[PDB]
């Protein structure tokens, strides 16, 4: 919940990156 | 003369870089690239490259916004939002994007916006965006289609002997497994990561991860659509990598009449995006394969006779950027 | 009335095996002696200090220049290459691990025999005829009679819990399998020569395709399996802690969940301390120094079509195994007569 | 006993848990940690850790925004901004400031505007920030000090042999060379970065990278002022350095009197900080190290009687991480 | 005629060695043959494919029992740990690229010259009293009345040249090295028996500190500095290319650009195509297959106190020193009589 | 030393291999 929403903002970041 | 901008200049758009410099007579020509970072690295990064070795080409910048690669200059631009991208200023046609963020058609059309006419994404899609798998479902390709994808680079691998299994001895069901290169979104050391296996030290571990190859292989043939499901596990490899394929098919059969049929392939219809390898190779020797897929033959086996396990070796980065820039050739010569 | 133990070989099995044992309480073993072509400098460094284990928390030291002291046990340092020549009969010796790799025949194996050992349990499969156990499959089994047994490989005791389980519960018709290895020593650190091409090859840069007999071994400790399965490796730039992912085709029509439960219930009883089952989201380096010969994880198992099963199983080849090589050796122990 | 929270739940952060938690008695009581993750990762990952592996205690969730460490609930918050933190909130007395991030007067300070009374920065600060050596100059600490840094890793390491061959030597000149593992600063692949070396995939390259390490040893020793310059070379292990120093000295001498001088010093003045090793291990027999030095013995020399080279090992992840323990138990027993 | 070479242990360097030899356009030598106890299916196999040189830009493929073929230059290879056994007067060989790192010795290489060779050049420091030549360093006082010569090791090959410049531009009064290595095939892979504690230990986990003669050596080619330089070496987790780090006391006092400039005249005119001057900010990887036997990273001079200059330069171990092997031959082969 | 006497006649062994670089 708290790092996910960062990660909408943020989807390019370290903690974010998810490829496939 | 189709005008392209490559945006994310990382692994794929860099490699993509390379893979469009080796090609003759290109209906392409790059003449824009977009990063996070400036013409400082864009020079760099594309000149070294730990896995690819140093560029035999003139890299140098022109300027302080652009580059030169062997005389051809190539503008650097810096912005993270691509609606604000100089596209109609530079009269791009096409752009490659690989960023990884921008998969679904509200951010890859701010390419559109900005100026672009197309955009061929350099992963798996969000949503219904069209995929295509050059070799397998690419002849489908409809220019009315602004926005489309590329799949990744393990449905690349596994599409095209899948479109053959399926054809030639028909699947009933399958599972697959790739053994995969470390990639960009693992850490390097345990971190923060909102997928709790890919926050774990990339060239430490074997990591399990989520893959949706199995169902992407769905969207360039039908048929398979239900059929398969796949994992991935990571391993402390920098590039190239593995698919495992397990498959119950239809016409019982044996080894070398299935390694047969790719063979047979790779001669015709497959033909430069299927190879058969009857030799005892390790990953690292199919570094530059511009293949999407190379069958080891003497891994094929038939358990039970309709039970068949079938391995191929991709480069990860550089066969997935060739089969790029061959569908962007296909997208400007089916110009409207 | 403790049985005597020797080690022959003392490399990643051999150390890894006394660090198990050591870890016992109330072993019916004693170790009382080290073979390895090394001598007692060796011995001593490798066993106290480990790139993969970590500083070994006991009071190593050599005693004298033909032992080690091990908090104070005192275990006899040999160094001779050939077997025959070993000092079994005047040491006592009662079972030999055959840690060595190069003696698992009867031929090489019987050498310990020869000289004075009652019993060998060679740490890998078996050339020829050799008794081979899997401690919760078969070693319930073994018969006190057999001078020479083997303990299997640590892939063929990760795979064959499990199948176990598939099998009673599923009914196996045909499968095939593929085990993600760490890197061992019979690969090259950099390329070079080796009788197996692929194994020649930089180990740690590399993925590598090589072949395993785990898939017509477990035909050995469990027989209705024979001729069903076949297998490769691909062994991966890891130092320990490998994978098996199992694909088989079963008569009964199941789900994951079916099939997760059955080994759930397994490891609640007849594989207790075999087997487990891993829920969390972990990655290779958290199954170092597992007990458990096989520890599914439980989020990849997947069913297709009903009655294609894909189950992925993650063991520590090194560790793991040897603590299993401790347990034959206790049932060794338990059935002297 | 004084109230903590940890800025950043990194590697240092972690690390610093754990050091703590390993502690009998301490004056310090971990009652928040703060990090841009989340509850979800900060419970996984320090139970789980590829470079320590598993923590031995029981690690739980315990409410949407907290854990259990052993019984002791300890809350997970997260927010960038170190303002709007909770601290006047919770009672925290100190600020382990972990993020690499807030190193100068005006950022670290925000922890005391949220209502903090100290920070300890994990790093060298900006600024003429009051920075401490534990066994160097962490004596000369005052609780007028509201921000104060715990220098490098490296120069942890550097400073109390640094200490010993000045004092019983005397050091005219010298240079050093850190052998560093890679750390989650450099890409896992090449990748963008503004430090060009540090773009450069980690974990298949030695990366030289700037260093100030040896400059600020004359931070925590000013008689060393101007005496030191240094490089650092990166490498592909996890954990654990080497620093290589090599010193002009006044008094002339040899290898095996520089050796029994820091066997002297790691008895008395240094203990528990300094140690030296006699016997010849390698960089993975060093994790988990509580000294911030340890001496390799047999590579020291002595050149030309006056040019002495030494070698020194240190976990620079866990034995950082107990002198940041070390430093928060002397700012803690000179509470005001 | 050209003089015909075969090469007695073929791999890294033997293989490298080749090539090297493959891509020169000008050349005095012809190989004929390889010795190595692996048998043609490696030769073959292992030539056309390198996990560090990639694969080999050429047409390799068996020719009989008995050889290779390497773009239809026919290649005979034999196996045997014998050179005395070896088939030299047979076939003509005038020079052995030695290798294999165990016949370092005139009573070992020699074996090569009873078998029908006429010179021995050894890849590796010599034992005893050998002649040791660096391209570039001393390798102009070769006289064709050395029948066993050695090139030295790759550290010093590396280190000479830049000490050469340093001792003639700047004076060295004494100075101590650190080479940060790549690992080699003398580490094991695993921790495992070796008569060195050290290289016993896991290559790929580890940094590895290691004995180093090549401080001292730099003496052989540079008498001026003979007592001046002692060193060690870190081997670390890269399969190739490795850099050393100088640090020295000069007579005269100096700075950065100073030093820098120095190594860039030299590079220009003495040292033309064995040192280098790299002005950008590159890594390891970034100098694989350079052919410099040095390569200065001149943003990481230094200078301290006036007198006290370190320096940081890059090798290809394997690939780089090679070349030098080839260009000794070459050397060896225009002295012939 | 066991080893060491070993490695005489065996320099080319897994345990014996001493690359001076
Ligand atoms: N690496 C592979 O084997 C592989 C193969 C096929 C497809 N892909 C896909 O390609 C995409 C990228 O993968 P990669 O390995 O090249 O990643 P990468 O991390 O190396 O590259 C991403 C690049 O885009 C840049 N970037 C991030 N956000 C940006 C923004 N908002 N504006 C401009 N630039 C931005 C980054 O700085 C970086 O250069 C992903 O979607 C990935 O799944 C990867
Ligand atoms: N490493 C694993 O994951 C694994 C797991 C289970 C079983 N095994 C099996 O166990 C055996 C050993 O494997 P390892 O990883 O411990 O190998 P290893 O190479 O580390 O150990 C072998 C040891 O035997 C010694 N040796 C060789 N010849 C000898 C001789 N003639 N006399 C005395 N000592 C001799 C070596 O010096 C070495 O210390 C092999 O058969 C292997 O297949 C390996
Ligand atoms: N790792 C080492 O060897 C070492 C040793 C000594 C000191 N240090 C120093 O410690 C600092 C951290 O290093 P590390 O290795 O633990 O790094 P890390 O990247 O593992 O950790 C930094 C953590 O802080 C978080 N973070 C970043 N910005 C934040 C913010 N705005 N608010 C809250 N959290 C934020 C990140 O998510 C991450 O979890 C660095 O400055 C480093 O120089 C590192
Ligand atoms: N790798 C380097 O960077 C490097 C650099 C400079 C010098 N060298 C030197 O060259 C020597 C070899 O090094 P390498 O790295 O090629 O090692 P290597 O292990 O790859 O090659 C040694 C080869 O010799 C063979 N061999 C051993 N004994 C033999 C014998 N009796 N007869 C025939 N073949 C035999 C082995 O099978 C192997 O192919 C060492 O002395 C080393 O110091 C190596």
């Amino acid at each position: 919940d708290p790092l996910e929403e960062y990660c909408k903002d943020n989807p390019e970041t370290n903690e974010c990156r998810t490829y496939d | 003369k189709l005008k392209v901008a490559i945006n994310g200049f990382g692994r794929i758009g860099r490699n993509f870089l390379r893979c469009w410099h080796g090609r003759k007579d290109s209906p392409l020509d790059i003449i824009a690239i977009n990063d996070t970072g400036g013409v400082k690295q864009a020079s760099h990064l594309l000149k070294y490259d730990s896995t690819l070795g140093i560029f035999d080409a003139d890299v140098k910048p022109s300027g302080e916004t652009a580059i030169s690669v062997d005389g051809k200059i190539i503008q650097v631009v810096s912005n993270r939002n691509p609606s604000l991208l100089p596209w109609k200023e530079l009269g791009i046609d096409i752009v490659i994007e690989g960023t990884g963020v921008f998969v679904d058609r509200e951010g890859a059309g701010k390419h559109i916006e900005a100026g672009a006419k197309k955009v061929i994404i350099t992963a798996p899609g969000k949503g219904d965006i069209p995929t295509y798998v050059v070799g397998v479902n690419a002849d489908a390709y409809s220019h009315d289609e602004p926005i489309i994808s590329n799949a990744s680079c393990t449905t690349n691998c596994l599409a095209p002997f899948v479109k053959v299994l399926d054809q030639k001895f028909g699947i009933i069901k399958g599972t697959m497994t790739t053994t995969h290169s470390y990639t960009g979104d693992q850490r390097l050391l345990d971190a923060s990561h909102r997928d709790l296996r890919r926050a774990r030290a990339a060239a430490l571990n074997i990591v399990p991860t989520s893959t949706g190859a199995a169902k992407a292989v769905a969207l360039v043939l039908p048929n398979l659509k239900g059929k398969l499901n796949g994992i991935a596990l990571r391993v402390p490899t920098p590039n190239v990598s593995v698919v495992d394929l397990v498959v119950q098919v239809s016409k019982k059969t044996f080894a070398e009449e299935v390694n047969a049929a790719f063979r047979d392939s790779a001669e015709k219809e497959l033909k430069g995006i299927l190879d058969v390898c009857d030799e005892p190779l390790v990953s690292v020797d199919f570094r530059c394969s511009d293949f999407s897929t190379t069958i080891d033959s003497s891994l094929t086996m038939v358990m039970g006779d309709d039970m068949v396990k079938v391995i191929a070796w991709y480069d990860n980065e550089w066969g997935y950027s060739q089969r790029v820039v061959d569908l962007a050739d296909i997208v400007a010569n089916n110009w409207k």
